[PDB]
């Protein structure tokens, strides 16, 4: 079982490393909403120059 | 002296009465001349400038319904 005991010690490394990157994405990910969340006043604006460019096709 | 003044006063009303109606009648001509096709052209270009605000009032509308 000496490779079992390998297998053992390298999973268990596996996960620290996994468990690190888990981490990792985490702070990242309250990063990405925290940067939609400043970046949502673009719904009337882009409404208003979609209007504009419907307008192109208008007259 | 009497009746010479009354005369000469009296062609005089008259003649000024005349004047006055020439006066009168060159306002007239003044205004019916190019007035009202003058205000009709203004009016018209105005009318232009009304379809050039025709589109950015659109966009003004536009941020009051959202």
């Amino acid at each position: 079982s000496y490779f079992e005991q390998q297998r053992q010690a390298l999973i268990e490394e596996i996960a620290m490393n996994f468990e690190h990157v888990l981490a990792n994405i985490n702070k990242l990910n309250r990063s990405l909403e925290a940067v939609i969340a400043v970046g949502n006043e673009f719904s009337s604006v882009e409404a208003l120059w979609s209007q504009f460019e419907n307008v192109m096709s208008w007259s | 002296t009497l009746t010479e003044e009354l005369e000469k006063l009296e062609q005089q009303i008259t003649l000024t009465l005349q004047e006055i109606d020439s006066n009168f009648a060159k306002a007239h001509r003044i205004v019916t001349t190019s007035i009202l096709p003058l205000v009709e052209q203004y009016g018209e270009h105005s009318r232009a400038v009304w379809e050039a605000t025709k589109f950015w009032k659109q966009f003004f509308e536009a941020s009051a319904n959202v």
